[PDB]
RNA sequence: CAACUUUGGGGCCGUUCCUUGUCUAUGUUCCUUGGAACAGGACGUCAUAGAGGGUGAGAAUCCCGUGUGGCGAGGAGUGCGGUUCUUUGUAAAGUGCCUUCGAAGAGUCGAGUUGUUUUGCAGCUCUAAGUGGGUGGUAAAUUCCAUCUAAAGCUAAAUAUUGGCGAGAGACCGAUAGCGAACAAGUACAGUGAUGGAAAGAUGAAAAGAACUUUGAAAAGAGAGUGAAAAAGUACGUGAAAUUGUUGAAAGGGAAGGGCAUUUGAUCAGACAUGGUGUUUUGUGCCCUCUGCUCCUUGUGGGUAGGGGAAUCUCGCAU
RNA sequence: GGACCAAGGAGUCUAACGUCUAUGCGAGUGUUUGGGUGUAAAACCCAUACGCGUAGGUUGGGGCCUCGCAAGAGGUGCACAAUCGACCGAUCCUGAUGUCUUCGGAUGGAUUUGAGUAAGAGCAUAGCUGUUGGGACCCUGGUUCCUGCCGAA
RNA sequence: CGUGGAGGUCAGUGACGAAGCCUAGACCGUAAGGUCGGGUCGAACGGCCUCUAGUGCAGAUCUUGGUGGUAGUAGCAAAU
């Protein structure tokens, strides 16, 4: 919630310009919303499959139909809402910022200037890999990099042989306002994924739904940033789109729970935990302490000894 | 945003937390003091935050404060812990003064 | 019937952490009539117009009263005039927003309500018309 | 009549298109394991190339490619771009004004009937008009107005495409699935025919496929050997169950199974446990002292050097 | 209904209405026929249309306020309900001012009327489900995991 | 709870042995089931948050394959 980030050079370090937050970082999160759009963007890039049309006779057989032969016209695509999937958009642009969020999901930032990460717009006129890479460590995402080139993997599914083989983890994102040559540098690394501020693709936002992925700005794009969601300055670029509203102002709870006004309106609070009374019964008639916690009487009693009492002779 | 920040990592995916048998959760997160992953213990979720961590042969006390929310590479703040047992503990009692139990 | 939001807005679970804590640690039957409204469906939370809201402004007594919705307020040009005061809710739609802020009044959000009124001092609670 | 305005055809060389050909990065660096490093560790380089495949196991950097560009070759061709050669002969065309004219789909339109279709179409019979005809609204009504030119013809593109020729993909199936057919599958086979129609994938990295001796008609053996592995032998990756053989144990004598609980017999598991507290001895160091250097998050900081001392204290360590 | 055993093997998909729930926006809502864009069946942006919707009183009464130590009292009263209203449309009579000799409805009645007015709630997506139809669980018979809770005729 | 596949993650495991099989071996689960030891084996495979379904069998005189008894019996072109 501060004001604004101090840009970095592509040597590394604090450049004196700093420019102020776009106000999309204060944008709502709402993985509910960003699961949902997620699940059903993901299911866009899909292509059908179908068994043959009439290739016994039985399900049960061999060889024969089987029940249910798989049609091509099941839904592949899922309509989704405009605005729904712009704000699913804003809270992962959002929760990019917090960076517990994205060492939440699994990033090596620990050693990077500071969030959300922005490098001057010089970047972008890198057209060679091992300078773009070279910046890169002089940012400190080298270690993401290195997790992500080390998690190489193979596919454990039949897939493997259906040309998806290899599966490594996902890394930084570079956000650019404008092509100078960058996307062609950063293509050969692996695992870094650039984007323009107009697109900014959701899939490669919250990959998994999972939000907060490392994501490098230029400096350039953090201001455009503005431009394309606008603010409560800046207008939208959208037609009709307004950056939405939180229900609660304060994220904290605890916060308002323990501020001073409620701790001043709030009756006192027991132990947090019950004192247990009474964990056991101990019959009186015998076990003549509990007799004495009741009836104070019975001592006088077995005192003067009432139950052989002698009567008058009368 | 740090309960938002914790209701995600609880209810959606904490990359560190291991799930046991028991049913019970554990945070591989380096600085986490306790290994569970619970509300108190995810150094993610929580912003003034404390740790006994050892780097080669000395100790260290790792202390964590909101005001470098931003910076994480100058986040962590580092005492070095004496060999004196006694003297070590009196250093985390000054150290977390005014500070939770 | 709900004990419990069957939304999974963390928002509203916040809120619904804040009023519990509020209708366990509260002897006003304020703070529960707002839990057991928070639980709400959105059928079960129809929408207030600002219209409604204003006739509701009409009643005595109720002009330094803040009124409480539970639910949207929602906007209607049916009416011109609508008097400077103090609506808390869930949700704001923009063109109410601008007729509660155009007329000097004051958009809150509920948090802040509870804030303002832990033991709803002074308030008013509208619930929408429903017919189905 | 007044002006204006215009010229066509070749060539050639490029370009464009097609079909090709060729060139264009960076480790095979040390260690471990392995039969084999393409595995693991350490140190690297390339990248507009970290797609993919092969190479005795997960290969950016071994190879082919991949990526970026480059150089060709042979055609197609008027698409245009330059050059070059010619093209006129009272040649062809266009615009405004004036004058004089100013010709179009008949066995068709239409009508009836029959069938057919849900109004067309077809058959049979009849069969027109030329300010004509077709079609539709309209009415204050001896109506007005609208809108096209039928009975001759051609026309790219946007469109369909379970076939052909090719590509590229898949939240598809992984050998009873997926095509009937991953294999010498429309095959073997069956039917007189029309037709119907199977089963059947995996030695190994390399056949290195078991030299030689011997039994044995021959089939099969046994010695021997290859191989990392025949607990891979052309019956061959792995090798479940049903079922079979031998041995051991036990039980049974025309005995069926389980559940509980316990003995007996057999059997298995059963510390790499070996420490803590206090005291004491001596030695050592981030211990003490003096002299520094360095990083910022600049503080209740972090790293680090030199010499001296434990003679005294004190901490940690060792003893 | 059964010699045994292995594998295979039976409520799938789609369309139209319907409830519920969640989500976004809200009297509006719906990007994806299509165009622009692109790292290319993804994502991103969107012109014009179109679709669906929109276009008084009394009694209480959640609460809230005041007073009351409390108990309670008073006031304002959400939703909703009942009453008495009102008005619109209808209903059957009145049939004026006028009236082309058959036009006219003025006024006053009367009951009910109606998802009527008297200050909106919908649109879109997803999920679970109800009915119907496509072969529609499979071929009378069969119909594939556990536990908890509720549980008839 | 289990199964195939998909997105994310564990810089998860793996030729010093993955997966699978056996296990008069141990353990945890009320159960569905899960974890480990040992043996065999040779190249891939798992946990978690989600998505998706051709997702769970004892029967259907189910389909296909394999193997029994009948039985060394019937019987000798029952196929040669
Ligand atoms: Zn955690």
């Amino acid at each position: 919630s501060r004001p604004q980030v101090t840009v970095h050079s592509l040597t590394g370090e604090a450049t004196a310009n700093a420019l102020p937050l776009p106000a999309v970082f204060s944008a709502p999160i709402r993985p509910d919303i960003v699961h949902t759009v997620f699940t059903s963007v993901n299911k866009n890039k899909r292509q059908a499959y179908a068994v043959s049309e009439k290739a016994a006779f039985g399900n049960m057989c061999r060889g024969g139909r089987m029940f249910a032969p798989t049609k091509t016209w099941r839904k592949w695509n899922v309509k989704v809402n405009h605005n729904e999937k712009r704000y699913a958009t804003a809270s992962a642009i959002a929760a990019t910022a917090v960076a517990s969020l994205v060492l939440a999901r699994g990033h090596r930032v620990e050693k990077i200037p500071e969030i959300p990460l922005v490098v001057s717009t010089d970047l972008e006129s890198i057209q060679k890999t091992k300078e773009a890479v070279a910046a890169l460590k002089a940012v400190g995402a080298h270690s993401d990099l290195l997790k992500v080139l080390k998690s190489k993997k193979l596919r454990a599914g039949k897939g493997k042989y259906r040309n998806r083989r290899w599966t490594q983890r996902r890394g930084p994102l570079v956000v650019y306002a404008e092509d100078n040559g960058i996307v062609k540098a950063l293509r050969n690394v692996p695992g870094v994924e650039t984007a323009n501020v107009a697109s900014l693709n959701l899939l490669q936002l919250a990959p998994g739904a999972h939000l907060g992925r490392f994501v490098i700005w230029t400096e350039a794009a953090f201001t455009k940033l503005d431009q394309v969601w606008g603010s409560e300055t800046v207008a939208s670029s959208k037609v009709g789109y307004t950056l939405p509203s939180h229900i609660i102002s304060t994220s904290d709870v605890t916060r308002i729970i323990n501020s001073s006004e409620i701790q001043s309106a709030i009756r006192p609070a027991g132990q947090a935990t019950q004192k247990r009374t009474h964990v056991l019964k101990k019959n009186p008639l015998k076990n003549k302490q509990v007799l004495l916690r009741l009836n104070p009487y019975a001592k006088v009693f077995a005192a003067e000894k009432l139950g052989s009492k002698k009567a008058e002779k009368t | 945003s740090d309960e938002i920040v914790w209701q995600v990592i609880n209810q959606s995916f904490c990359s560190h937390r291991i799930k046991a048998p028991n049913g019970q959760n554990f945070c591989r997160n380096e600085y986490n003091v306790t290994g569970l992953c619970t509300r108190q213990s995810c150094p993610l979720a929580n912003s003034k935050y404390a740790t006994v961590k050892c780097d080669n042969g000395k100790l260290y006390l790792y202390m964590k404060t909101p005001e470098r929310a931003h910076t994480p590479a100058k986040l962590w703040e580092r005492i070095k812990l004496s060999k004196n047992y006694t003297k070590a503990l009196q250093q985390i009692d000054e150290h977390l003064l005014h500070w939770s139990k | 019937h709900r004990t419990a939001p069957k939304s999974d807005n963390v928002y509203l679970k916040l809120l619904v952490k804040l009023y519990t804590f509020l209708a366990r640690r509260t002897d006003a039957p304020f703070n529960k009539v707002v839990l057991k409204a928070l639980f709400l469906s959105k059928i079960n939370r129809p929408p207030v117009s600002v219209s409604r809201i204003a006739r509701a402004l009409k009643q005595e007594g109720a002009a330094n009263k803040t009124v409480v919705v539970v639910g949207t307020v929602t906007d209607d040009a049916r009416i011109f005039e609508f008097p400077k005061t103090t609506v808390a809710a869930l949700r704001f739609t923009a063109g109410a927003r601008a007729k509660i802020v155009k007329a000097g009044g004051e958009c809150i959000t509920l948090d802040q309500l509870a804030v303002r009124a832990p033991k709803g001092q002074n308030t008013l609670i509208l619930r929408g018309p429903r017919n189905s």
